[PDB]
């Protein structure tokens, strides 16, 4: 079994196709699985065309030889999820479908570490982006104006069901005594949708 | 329809009929040595064997 | 309706044995319009059917070639369930585990092996590692939206669950996908924007579970 | 049946074989199990698909009746209206009950068919590589492993191999 | 070492006529007749129905004083009307072509 | 040295139905449907009719 | 197709044997080629010739329609006449249209088993005296000339000669 | 026929066989005659009467034309009357005629299938304890007495022994 694409970017009403090639025809043995982050999969469409229990109309799927599809005819923003074909024990490497939508600036937050966790020996800064769209996001960090490396992690929720948006978190993490070391943290954002990077800072102490 | 200066074994109020054919579906009103009226689109009946590809 | 409840411990030792159970209700395990299968997810290797028992006046069982010689999955029929064994693991069956029925749906009463109903899944590790809850520190609103959350740290293994106001408040939530540490433990946070006006009467608390240290953490987020 | 499989050479069905109509059962020392004959059963699910469709539509087009009524002195067409109506029920009925039971019989026997053919199938592969013992039944001169079988099961068994 | 064929058994008791052979066992089998009804007079499609109770179609069109149920009746998906229906003419009579126009009425 | 048993194929289209199956391609086929006609009023075996017009 | 030849263990037909619907191609020292079965051939011919004559004749005595006219206090009866026509041209259209459905299926069906059959008569003459290899074809033990691969298309193989 | 045995690799019937529609002819050196299989031939009995009686019994319903008289100016609905009812007897003609012509050709077929699975059934018992002769006949390598022969119309011809 093999899907094509392997993803795809497509706008809130738009008619979607995906394909999957089979390495023997049968109509009746395929089908198709819808798989929302965090949950299992749901069965989709049965024998190539047939809507699976509790599945809307604008979903649909054709057969022919050992070429199978799916069709969404009007993509909504809750059809964002991996869609996988199956045939007997085979299933495929799955179609990831992401909405697309309009360009939209990330709101920018800044927290220090709480005052009950530097007791335990350890700092963790945090810095989060809120709901912005394209994912591509560049988040640095700088210490007293330092720019510092190999010391934060990042993390991306997956596209929000409702607006479409992404949100990201960045952690820095440093000793107790290195983060009393130092004054000004900073977290600086660069997105297409800002004219030009944003920074958030606080001190610490204040 | 007005007169046509033409000549047939069988007429329908759409026009004639010249054809060895045992059905037709053109008009079930006819006159003449006609073939059978049928409803259908298409009626073919197999004489060779399945072609391979 | 059918439901599938899984339960078992979601970390393994390796060399040692994966034992996971599958709880039906609205159906039955020696149903002749059923089958019972094991399905297991990872982020590599994608989607594998495991194998399946079911009834036809008689058990059967089938296997999939790749774990054929470490797996046993048996149905009780005192308790409507159906088991896993996968003996002998690797760090190569960390994954999540399903059970799903199969055979409910047949083209001309022959099962298709199309996956009617799935229990919830059972994220497995497996590691020699030892399990520890989480710290859970505020994300505090500084100074109309207000974000606050909750910093989940330390913790092994996945996964920790975050609820806010006991599931009261979920509108503007974003729980993040955790992150692995060069300490080898996990960390996510969890947070949400609300109005910055409801911050003098509004109580937020994040509500944290981890189930395999058995760790159930309320804390408090504040200004 | 028709062609002698089905309840014939080949006794009883498999309750054990769940994932298709027909297949295979193999037997060696690695074990024993079922395998479906995926494609000679899509072939199956296809034909009989059709048929029922096939069915249904034909029937589509069909006199419907409708009401009329006729005072006291209306004697004569009263009676034609009804032996009319009646008439074309009854040619229907006749129709719709003859299809079924003619078409019955031919798929029992398009069943027994595709058992037969592919009983075939796998003598015409093998040919003097293994006995055949008469019930649906192949034993091998040669030890036939799990690859060995389901070359069998391909169409690719090797006979020069063995 | 040995390979079998065979063919698919279940416990199905479903039943199916041939030319040859009747109560023939199958292992499936597809019904295609509805032999059952709720046994009630309904809406088609939403659209209620004109059912004329004690009323004839003359009565109710002449305006016979005991059919005022139906003085001005909205749209009807189809009429109901009964065998031998008591309010038919009041004043005794005949009622020229009827046939004709109740036919009329079915468009 | 060998001897086969086999039977005709063509580059023929034509196509027939079956009751299970459709678009079946054979080797040959006959149509027996007339879908044509010219269209006009004619004499019926030379006698011609009486077209009353308007 | 029911009887497993072709398009089943004959994998598929021969343009090159252009001289009738069934028959042999043969390898030899001398060379090669196709050759027609025509008994089997001519066979086939008269049967199909005969069905259509058949189909063709079943449907001679047929519903005709005629002109009737009616005023416009004449409602009822038109729609009777109405009706009456319909009914007879859907069940006449019926009838043509599930004729040629279930006769060519049995057109297909009738040359795989004329096929079958004449792989079945040769495999019978030849015995052992040859391998089925089960694509169709029979390697034979001996060398088998010209007027040898002739025999077995005459039905004159002499089996005890080899 | 679709199935080869009868005038096929089975020249011709038995005027010897006088108590069975299909059996077996032996021959040793006690001698040699004819012996019915009955159970196949109850089985072709039951299947044939069934028929019988399905044909008959559908065509039970049927239009049954009454006398209907017009005067000199209702030529309409006479004309009407007289197109319904020849209209009924040309569907019913059709009917019955099509339904003997469809099921003589099953039923002739029929007797073929179940010669040529008889055929089978031996076939399949011997298996290479006898050769093959090509025209219905088996030629043994052991002896084979009455006892022996009988174990072969038995369905207990036991492979192992010879
Ligand atoms: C059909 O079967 C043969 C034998 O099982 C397959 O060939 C084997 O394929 C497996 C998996 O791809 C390999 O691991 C083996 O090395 C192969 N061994 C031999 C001896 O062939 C073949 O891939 C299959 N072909 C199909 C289904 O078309
Ligand atoms: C069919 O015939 C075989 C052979 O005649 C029967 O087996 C014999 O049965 C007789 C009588 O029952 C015994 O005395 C012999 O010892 C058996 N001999 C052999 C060589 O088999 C068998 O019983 C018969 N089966 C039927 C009629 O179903
Ligand atoms: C009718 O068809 C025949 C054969 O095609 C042709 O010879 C003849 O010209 C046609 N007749 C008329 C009157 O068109
Ligand atoms: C077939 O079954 C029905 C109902 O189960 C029964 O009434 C009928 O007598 C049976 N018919 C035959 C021919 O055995
Ligand atoms: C058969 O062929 C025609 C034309 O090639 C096509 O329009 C039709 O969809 C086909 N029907 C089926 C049932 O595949
Ligand atoms: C067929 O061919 C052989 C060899 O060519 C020849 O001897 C024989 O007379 C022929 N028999 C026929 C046509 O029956």
């Amino acid at each position: 079994m093999t899907q094509s694409p392997s993803s795809l970017s497509a706008s809130v009403g738009d008619r979607v196709t995906i394909t999957c090639r089979t390495s023997q025809s049968l109509s009746s043995y395929t089908h198709w699985y819808q798989q929302k982050p965090g949950k299992a999969p749901k069965l989709l469409i049965y024998a190539a065309s047939s809507r699976g229990s509790g599945v809307p109309s604008r979903f649909s799927g054709s057969g022919s030889g050992t070429d199978f599809t799916l069709t969404i005819s009007s993509l909504q923003p809750e059809d964002f999820a991996t869609y996988y074909c199956q045939q007997s024990r085979t299933f495929g490497q799955g179609t990831k479908v992401e909405i697309k939508r309009t360009v939209a600036a990330p709101s920018v937050f800044i927290f220090p570490p709480s005052d009950e966790q530097l007791k335990s020996g350890t700092a963790s800064v945090v810095c989060l982006l809120n709901n912005f769209y394209p994912r591509e996001a560049k988040v640095q960090w700088k210490v007293d104006n330092a720019l510092q490396s190999g010391n934060s992690q990042e993390s991306v929720t997956e596209q929000d069901s409702k607006d479409s948006t992404y949100s990201l978190s960045s952690t820095l993490t440093l000793s107790k005594a290195d983060y009393e070391k130092h004054k000004v943290y900073a977290c600086e954002v660069t997105h297409q949708g800002l004219s030009s990077p944003v920074t958030k800072s606080f001190n610490r102490g204040e | 329809l007005e007169y046509g200066n033409c000549n047939t074994k069988c007429q329908t109020p759409m026009g004639a009929i010249n054809s060895s054919m045992p059905f037709h579906n053109i008009h079930p009103l006819t006159i003449g040595e006609c073939p059978k009226y049928v409803k259908s689109n298409r009626l073919v009946l197999a004489t060779g064997l399945r072609n391979s590809p | 309706q059918v439901q599938l409840q899984q339960s078992g411990p979601g970390l393994v030792k390796p060399s040692q044995t994966l034992s996971l159970t599958c709880a039906i209700s609205g159906d039955s395990v020696s149903s002749y319009n059923a089958v019972w299968n094991w399905i297991r997810q990872s982020p590599s290797r994608g989607l594998e059917w495991l194998g399946r028992t079911y009834y036809r006046s008689g058990w059967y069982n089938d296997y999939a070639e790749s774990v054929k010689s470490r797996i046993t999955i048996n149905p009780d029929t005192s308790k409507n369930q159906f088991s896993l064994q996968l003996n002998s693991v690797t760090p190569e069956d960390t994954a999540v585990y399903y059970c799903a029925r199969s055979g409910h749906i047949t083209v001309f009463g022959v099962n298709v092996d199309a996956f009617d109903m799935w229990g919830q899944g059972t994220m497995v590790t497996v590691s020699s590692a030892s399990t520890k809850g989480p710290s859970v520190f505020p994300l505090a609103p500084s100074s109309g939206t207000a974000a606050l959350g909750c910093l989940v740290k330390d913790y092994f293994p996945e996964p920790v669950t975050v609820s806010w106001n006991s599931g009261a408040l979920t509108s503007g939530v974003h729980t993040f996908p955790a992150v692995l540490q060069s300490s080898g433990l996990y960390s996510l946070s969890s947070v949400v924007t609300v109005p910055s006006s409801s911050l003098g009467t509004q109580t937020y608390i994040c509500n944290v579970n981890h189930k395999p240290s058995n760790t159930k953490v309320d804390k408090k987020v504040e200004p | 049946g028709l062609f002698g499989a089905i309840a014939g050479f080949i006794e009883g069905g498999w309750q054990g074989m769940v994932d298709g109509w027909y297949g295979y059962h193999h037997s060696n020392e690695q074990g024993s199990g079922y395998a479906a004959d995926k494609e000679s059963t899509q072939k199956a699910i296809d034909g009989v698909t059709n048929k029922v469709n096939s069915i249904i539509d034909k029937m589509n087009t069909q006199f419907e009746a409708v009401g009329r009524e006729f005072n006291n002195l209306e004697r004569r067409i009263e009676n034609l209206n009804k032996k009319m109506e009646d008439g074309f029920l009854d040619v229907w009925t006749y129709n719709a009950e003859l299809l079924v039971l003619m078409e019955n019989e031919r798929t029992l026997d398009f069943h027994d068919s595709n058992v037969k053919n592919l009983y075939d199938k796998v003598r015409l592969q093998l040919r003097d590589n293994a006995k055949e013992l008469g019930n649906g039944c192949f034993e091998f001169y040669h030890k036939c492993d799990n690859e060995c079988m389901e070359s069998v099961r391909n169409g690719t068994y090797d006979y020069p191999q063995y | 070492d040995q390979i079998c064929i065979g063919y698919h058994a279940n416990n199905s008791t479903e039943q199916v006529d041939t030319i040859m052979e009747k109560n023939v066992t199958v292992t499936h089998a597809q019904d295609i007749l509805e032999k059952t009804h709720n046994g009630k007079l309904c809406d088609l499609d939403g659209v209620k129905p004109l059912i004329l109770r004690d009323c004839s179609v003359a009565g109710w069109l002449l305006g016979n004083p005991m059919c005022d149920e139906f003085i001005n009746v909205p749209e009807w998906s189809y009429i109901v009307e009964k065998a031998n229906p008591v309010n038919d003419l009041c004043y005794p009579g005949d009622f020229n072509d009827y046939e004709e126009l109740k036919h009329l009425l079915s468009r």
